[PDB]
């Protein structure tokens, strides 16, 4: 895959994960949009979460923990919540796949310009 | 492990020991007893081939090539016998294998019980002092002034009297 | 194949000097045997010697201890490579450690005089 | 009980002294051979084979079953490291040079490949995880009086 | 108990049926939570093949 | 192992439990090994992990099953290469209940 | 039912 | 303080005139009463140090040594009660009198303020030790050992005295805390440097470095249980206490007048800890271990940090007790055998089932097993030395490792093998020696519990 | 799980069992003192293999010093008895 | 093979050992010698529980920072056993 | 008291020791101890035990209980 494509095949176009905004953020979007958060600092604080834990996918997780505490001994009662939480994390990982692909295509464009 | 060996050896015992060692290492290599029997028979044939030969030249040559082949094709982790060196029971019980002379320092309040057994120790030690001095002359009379001796020990050439140096062997605790 | 070493000696069998059939060497072996048998018999005439109320003395052990402890300086004769190894072991490493420590302390001192080294929380020292 | 005649002495430069020393240590002359004379203190204590004590015949019921050493059998000057709870010269089917070579080769290969993989690593073909509030610039201490780089995150 | 010699011993049913119990129980539980979580080894989510996206989105200049 | 075999027939209980443990260590899907091992093997390839490290780790994940089935074969599936005498006993509760729990 | 040799233990 | 001394000055005529059948018990029990009364010093409600006259005083750094001495006296007595059993009543009475004189001198010195009184007592400590060592040994080299002891000590003594004179003249008085409240700083020239030397050289020669550790093994070997006890416990501590009390004046010299001594102490710790592996003689092994720990004490004393001083005192007390205990155990195994050698008697723990647990509980305290004042001291001292430099944890660790090694080597060549078969002379444990072990141990437990007493000046 | 100790009758019956399952020379009728090399014209190879089979039958090992000298089933049994300390 | 003197010595020592062990045997009458569930529950759970509850509730919680009850994990909507008026939920939960 | 069997009912019929002895008659050789070793390979210690035969212990009743609980779940929602 991209690994060998980078190492033994073409050696520069294969992007670098750690410099993604190296390209302007709106090189193809007329007035690009931005993201949104559905849970406030106060809530994500009082709920006592962690830093590798609190992302844009936090409200699903808050509702999950509520439904998990409530009915504790009757555990396994929070599964439609886990499904949705994993769904949101899938969405985020897909957004990241798409940003990486975006940078790949933009490097393709730059090199097509020479 | 009771009798002692001679200083020198002989081609006979050398070859025997090589045989036993190789067969054990083969039992270790080839696990299944069928395969072990097979290859053991093969080794037996290999030996019986040169058996009848007697020329010290061929003897030494074959023996010193056999030892090299053995050391070069032996088993790294061989099959040790538990109750023997290398195993997982060697000395395991020596922590419990106390000798007898610890007895004497018992307290009378303790040997009060176990009375019978202590009723027989005396007639055992009594079976020692009464026949000790004799066990010396048997050697000091037969301490051949030639002065070329082995570690063997002669028996009681008389009857009734006991042998020499039986204490360090008798009373040797059990193995358990 | 195989080679000797200071650790893994050439095992018994392979030793070319074994399998020898020399009458003189076999006689030496038998003399060693006579010796060892005399020793073991003298030892067994005491291991079982009744009327005994004590233990055995190991003069080999005593002599070994004497030679490791007190027979040293008398038979000691100073020579070079010996004086040399001694002066080395007595001087070298001390001075190495010392240069190390002095350089470190001077680094620390100049750093502080500059007023840089983060010493926050070094309240107990 | 002991005595000077029964105890060690100086380096015997004459067979006259050598033979008496041997019959004292309970050995034989032609086998007796002391240490060299560099004045380190060896004196006249025999030089014996640099063999461990795992080698000795383990079957014979030695008197010192923990040392496999008999009563007066002279004592190797360096026994303290051959007491059998320590260094073992038990010969190996494999040999010294070859075993050291194997080990060093393996370890070098391993560390070299680890450096190789650090220089050319693996990673999943995606970007870096996002974070809403300036990478939570507050919860990482930050401060309530500073507006650093506005880290805005967009949709694709 | 009473030993044997170069023969197979007469065994009790308790130990053997306890072994069978344990093994059948493992198989049962495995099948149960396999039924219930067949995706824990596969996943309900679809991983995408790039070259299926569109320069339309994620705007690009040609 | 070189002097044991037929352990299944001669002693079903310990063999069943040993197989349970062997498969759990291999990573059988639902035997309390999975629920950590497989998430770990997810992350190991999912993150920016050094190549050689990942690689030898997976090789080891294989060698697990390797020597587990080694135990199995040499102890539980080949012939009874152990001595003739036999005094087996495992019907004792102090040794049959703990393994069960 | 056999003996078991041991030290004093009273002291 | 007279309440501690006078009775210790009455035990003497008591011993002289008491009947043979009763002198032992009488003197022992009354010495224990003295040990008890010796705790009044611990009523240190507030920080105002205790002062009884212009001639005596106490302090947190001295009180521990005082109690430890008054409590090691009777243990010496008891451990000295099976040998010299065929020696006349008059001779054993002399022995008791010498022990008691040692006790009294040590108390008076660890209490006194004027370093000149401290010094005369520090040098009067000898006569009883030299005597005890020459007239009650068991070998012949005890003579050379006593000579070395005496002359090392006096060579140290001399320039110390000369510097005390120079001080008494330049300064007005020698009393402590006056030396403090009227100290000053020195131009730091060769004169003041040689003064620093002539002041510390004796205390160092006593608390042995690598260079002058030679008189310790000879003493602890050729000499009997009581001499070994008192050496390993106190007669070293005297140097440490003197150095602590005196270094108060020599600021700043001790910053660059230490590198050689710290270097020597550390290297010697290491080399001696190594020799402890291959030293046959058990008592010699113990002595070199003592050297290895007193080197830490010295390295912690020089650099003058509070953590360092508290660690020094902790390790000091701990080593004192532990070495007395190990020496009791050695003597015990000797009276039955009459050979110090380690490899002769082996594979015990089958006939001395309990004693082992008095062997074990010592090693664990030597190798710094916590929770023990031993490890607390080792660790605080390692902390101070790490602050003083980052490249000393190396040596601390090498020493810790080699100790963890040879302690167990000692355990295992005497209580872990298989029993010999010609040691028919194994008289089982005596209640007396078991008691000595228990008494050396228990205080370690109580102090591990509440160590605030045993901290030092800075706490 | 310790089985009971060994007795002389058991030892003897076992040794006969094994030396009878042997096939080379034994005419299926072994006297307790049926000397191998003398009274049965056996070979050193055969004797050593017998010793090895006995080692395997009784778990422990017989050292060479005595394997080379054993020439009688009664002697083998006496050896085993003086090694395991049987017949209180 | 064995020498006859060796065989004879062996026979002697064997008939001596097989009597020494017959001796090391011991006759009878030597060694001479001159609900529980609830009781255990009590003596090994209850009493210590009483002592320890005393210790805790009157020597440890009676001191500034002996025990530190980590703050509970509130959620949105969750009310409060103290005054703690109702709290707000989040905004849209699309999908 | 324990007892032993005879010393004749141990054979090599159809056992791998038979193939062995065949190859040994080919090489021109013997195999004495075969009979002794043959206390295994027959009797109750026979049967070529197999990886599935040990793994799948219980498997049958496990599937039976699978079906039991499946029907119960369907009847009980
Ligand atoms: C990152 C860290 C990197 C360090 C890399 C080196 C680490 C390995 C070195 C450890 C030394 C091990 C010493 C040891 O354990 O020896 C054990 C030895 C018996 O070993 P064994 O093979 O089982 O033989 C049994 C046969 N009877 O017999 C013994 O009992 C050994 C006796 C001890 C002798 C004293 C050793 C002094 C300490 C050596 C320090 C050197 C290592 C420094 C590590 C840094
Ligand atoms: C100078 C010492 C060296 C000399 C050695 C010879 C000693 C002989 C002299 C007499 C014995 C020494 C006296 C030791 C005193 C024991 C102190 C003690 O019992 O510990 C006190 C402890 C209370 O704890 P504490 O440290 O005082 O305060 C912290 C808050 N818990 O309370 C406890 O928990 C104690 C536990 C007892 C069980």
């Amino acid at each position: 895959a991209h690994l060998t494509r980078r190492y033994l095949w073409d050696a520069s176009v294969e992007p670098d994960p750690e410099k993604i905004p190296s390209f302007p953020p709106d090189l193809g979007f007329p007035e690009r949009k931005e993201r949104v958060m559905v849970a406030t600092q106060q809530e994500m604080m009082d709920a006592q979460l962690t830093l590798q834990q609190r992302d844009y996918c936090a409200h699903y997780l808050i509702r999950l923990l509520k439904c998990k505490r409530d009915s504790f001994p009757n555990f396994l009662a929070c599964k439609h919540e886990q499904h949705d939480w994993d769904y949101c994390e899938h969405l985020d990982y897909v957004k990241r796949m798409k940003e990486f692909e975006r940078e790949r295509r933009l490097l393709q464009r730059k090199k097509r310009r020479a | 492990a009771f009798c002692a060996p001679p200083a020198y050896l002989t081609h006979q015992q050398k070859v025997l020991r090589l045989y036993k060692r190789a067969l054990r290492h083969l039992e270790s290599w080839c696990i299944h007893r069928d395969k072990y029997r097979y290859f053991a028979c093969l080794m037996r044939a290999r030996f019986e081939e040169h058996k009848n030969e007697k020329d010290m030249m061929r003897a030494t040559q074959l023996l010193r090539e056999a030892e090299e082949e053995f050391w070069q094709n032996q088993h790294p982790q061989p099959y040790i016998f538990p109750d023997s060196p290398g195993g997982t029971s060697f000395e395991r019980y020596e922590c419990y294998k106390v000798p007898e002379w610890c007895l004497d320092y018992w307290h009378p309040s303790e040997k009060a019980m176990y009375p019978d057994y202590f009723s027989k120790r005396e007639q055992w030690k009594k079976l020692r002092m009464e026949s000790w001095d004799r066990e010396v002359k048997q050697l000091q009379e037969e301490t051949s002034p030639d002065g070329i001796m082995t570690e063997a020990l002669p028996p009681a050439r008389r009857e009734g009297d006991l042998p020499p140096l039986w204490w360090h062997i008798v009373t040797r605790p059990r193995e358990r | 194949k195989y080679k000797p070493a200071p650790l893994a000696t050439l095992p018994s069998t392979l030793d070319p000097a074994e399998y020898d059939v020399s009458p003189e060497t076999r006689r030496a072996q038998v003399e060693r045997l006579s010796i060892r048998a005399r020793l073991k018999r003298e030892y067994l005439l005491q291991y079982n010697d009744p009327k005994r109320v004590s233990h055995i003395e190991d003069p080999a052990l005593i002599r070994w201890t004497y030679a490791r402890s007190a027979n040293i300086y008398p038979n000691f004769r100073p020579t070079p490579k010996n004086s040399l190894l001694g002066a080395v072991a007595g001087f070298g490493p001390l001075i190495f450690w010392y240069y190390v420590f002095k350089t470190d302390r001077d680094r620390k001192e100049r750093l502080i005089q500059e007023g840089k080294l983060d010493r926050k929380f070094n309240i107990s020292y | 009980h002991m005595t000077k005649d029964m105890l060690p002495g100086s380096y015997p430069r004459t067979p006259e002294e050598r033979a008496a020393a041997a019959k004292k240590y309970n050995m034989r002359v032609e086998d007796y051979e002391p240490y060299p004379d560099d004045g380190m203190g060896y004196g006249d204590y025999p030089m014996l084979p640099n063999r461990s004590q795992h080698e000795r015949d383990p079957w014979y019921q030695w008197d010192h079953s923990e040392l496999r050493m008999n009563w007066g059998e002279p004592i190797h000057w360096d026994l303290d490291m051959y007491i059998r709870n320590r260094v073992d010269t038990s010969p190996t089917p494999v040999s010294w040079d070859v075993m050291c070579k194997h080990l060093f080769g393996f370890v070098a290969f391993m560390v070299f490949m680890f450096w190789v993989g650090h220089v050319f690593p693996s990673y999943q073909p995606v970007g870096p995880k996002q974070y809403p509030y300036n990478n939570l610039y507050l919860e990482r201490g930050g401060d309530p009086t500073k507006e650093p780089e506005p880290v805005v995150h967009y949709d694709i | 108990i009473q030993p044997r010699y170069r023969e197979f011993p007469q065994l009790t049913r308790s130990q053997v049926i306890q072994g069978e119990f344990l093994s059948s129980l493992m198989w049962f539980w495995i099948l149960w939570r396999f039924w219930h979580d067949s995706d824990a080894v596969l996943g309900h989510f679809s991983y995408p093949d790039p070259s299926q996206w569109t320069d339309e989105e994620l705007g690009i200049p040609p | 192992i070189r002097k044991m075999g037929n352990i299944t027939k001669i002693m079903p209980f310990t063999s069943s439990c040993l197989v349970i443990g062997s498969l759990a260590l291999t990573g059988m899907p639902f035997l309390t090994g999975f629920y950590s091992k497989d998430l770990i093997i997810e992350a190991i390839n999912t993150c920016n992990t050094n190549a050689w490290a990942l690689l030898i780790t997976l090789i080891a994940t294989s060698m697990t099953a390797m020597y587990s089935m080694r135990i199995i074969y040499f102890v539980t599936m080949t012939k009874p290469r152990f001595p003739p005498l036999i005094s087996i006993n495992e019907n004792d509760p102090d040794l049959m209940n703990p393994i069960k729990r | 039912r056999l003996f078991v040799v041991k030290p004093s233990l009273y002291y | 303080m007279l309440k501690i001394i006078l009775p210790s000055l009455m035990l003497l005529p008591l011993t002289w005139l008491s009947s043979p059948k009763k002198t032992w018990t009488n003197v022992t029990s009354y010495s224990f009463l003295i040990s008890l009364t010796s705790l009044t010093l611990l009523w240190q409600t507030d920080e105002n140090y205790k002062n009884f006259s212009n001639m005596f005083s106490s302090d947190p750094l001295s009180t521990p040594l005082i109690i430890l001495t008054a409590w090691l006296l009777p243990l010496m007595l008891m451990a000295s009660q099976n040998h010299l059993k065929k020696d006349n009543n008059v001779l054993q009475k002399l022995y008791i009198s010498m022990l008691i004189s040692l006790q009294i001198l040590l108390i008076m010195t660890f209490s006194a303020t004027e370093l000149i009184m401290f010094y005369i007592l520090f040098e009067a400590t000898l006569i009883p030790t030299l005597i005890i060592i020459t007239r009650w040994g068991n070998q012949t080299e005890r003579l050379n050992a006593g000579i070395y002891f005496l002359f090392y000590t006096l060579i140290g003594s001399i320039p110390l005295l000369i510097a005390l004179i120079l001080i008494q003249n330049h300064v007005g008085t020698l009393n402590l805390m006056i030396l403090s409240f009227t100290t000053h700083t020195l131009d730091a020239s060769w004169s003041n440097n040689l003064l620093w030397l002539a002041c510390m050289m004796a205390f160092l020669i006593k608390m042995p470095l690598y260079g002058v550790h030679l008189w310790l093994p000879k003493a602890h070997v050729e000499a009997p249980i009581a001499g070994s006890m008192i050496l390993a416990a106190i007669l070293l501590k005297l140097g440490s206490y003197g150095m602590i009390r005196i270094s108060i004046i020599l600021d700043p010299l001790t910053k660059y007048m230490a590198y050689p001594f710290i270097l020597l102490s550390l290297w010697g710790m290491i080399m001696t800890s190594s020799i402890c592996l291959r030293q046959t003689d058990l008592k010699s092994l113990i002595a070199y271990s003592s050297v290895s720990h007193m080197a830490l004490v010295i390295a912690s004393i020089m650099i003058q940090t509070p953590w360092s001083f508290m660690g020094a005192t902790m390790l000091m007390i701990a080593h004192g007790l532990t070495s007395s205990l190990l020496f009791c155990l050695a003597n015990s195994n000797y009276e039955r055998i009459h050979s110090r050698t380690m490899i002769m008697a082996r594979g015990l723990q089958m006939v001395f089932p309990l004693m082992a647990t008095w062997w074990l509980m010592a090693s664990l305290a030597n190798l710094a097993l916590p929770p023990s004042i031993n490890l607390m001291g080792e660790l605080f001292i390692t902390m101070s030395l790490f602050s003083w430099s980052n490249f000393t944890i190396i040596l601390m660790g090498i020493n810790i490792i080699i100790t963890g090694m040879y302690s167990m080597y000692m355990i295992i060549t005497t209580q872990r093998g298989k029993l010999t078969n010609h040691m028919i002379n194994l008289q089982p444990s005596h209640t007396r020696e078991l008691t000595l072990m228990a008494l050396h141990m228990i205080p370690l437990i109580l102090l591990t519990t509440s160590p605030k007493l045993i901290t030092g000046l800075t706490m | 799980s310790d089985a009971p100790p060994l007795t002389l009758d058991g030892i003897k019956d076992r040794v006969l069992y094994v030396l009878k399952l042997y096939d080379k020379i034994d005419p299926e009728k072994l006297s307790v003192n049926s000397h191998f090399m003398k009274d049965l014209g056996l070979d050193s190879l055969d004797q050593v293999e017998i010793i090895m089979a006995m080692e395997d039958e009784f778990g422990f090992e017989i050292p060479d010093i005595d394997a080379e000298k054993l020439m009688c089933p009664q002697e083998i049994v006496d050896y085993i008895a003086d090694k395991k300390d049987v017949y209180e | 093979g064995y020498t006859p003197d060796e065989k004879l010595r062996l026979q002697q020592l064997r008939e001596l050992r097989r009597r020494w062990l017959k001796d090391q045997e011991l006759s009878p009458r030597e060694p001479v010698l001159p609900y529980r569930s609830s009781l255990f529950a009590v003596s090994h759970v209850l009493i210590p529980m009483w002592f320890v509850h005393y210790y805790v509730k009157y020597h440890m919680a009676t001191k500034p920072y002996t025990i530190v009850s980590s703050k509970p994990r509130i959620f949105p909507g969750d009310t409060i056993l103290e005054t703690g008026e109702v709290i707000p939920p989040m905004r849209d939960f699309p999908d | 008291k324990m007892e032993l069997p005879d010393y004749r009912q141990w054979k090599i019929e159809g056992t791998p020791l038979e193939t062995v002895q065949k190859k040994l008659a080919a090489r021109g050789l013997r195999d004495p101890w075969a009979r002794n070793e043959a206390w295994r390979y027959m009797g109750g210690f026979a049967g070529n035990i197999t990886f599935p035969s040990v793994i799948l212990k219980g498997f049958k009743w496990g599937f039976a209980a699978f079906v039991v609980a499946l029907g119960a779940e369907y009847f009980l929602d």
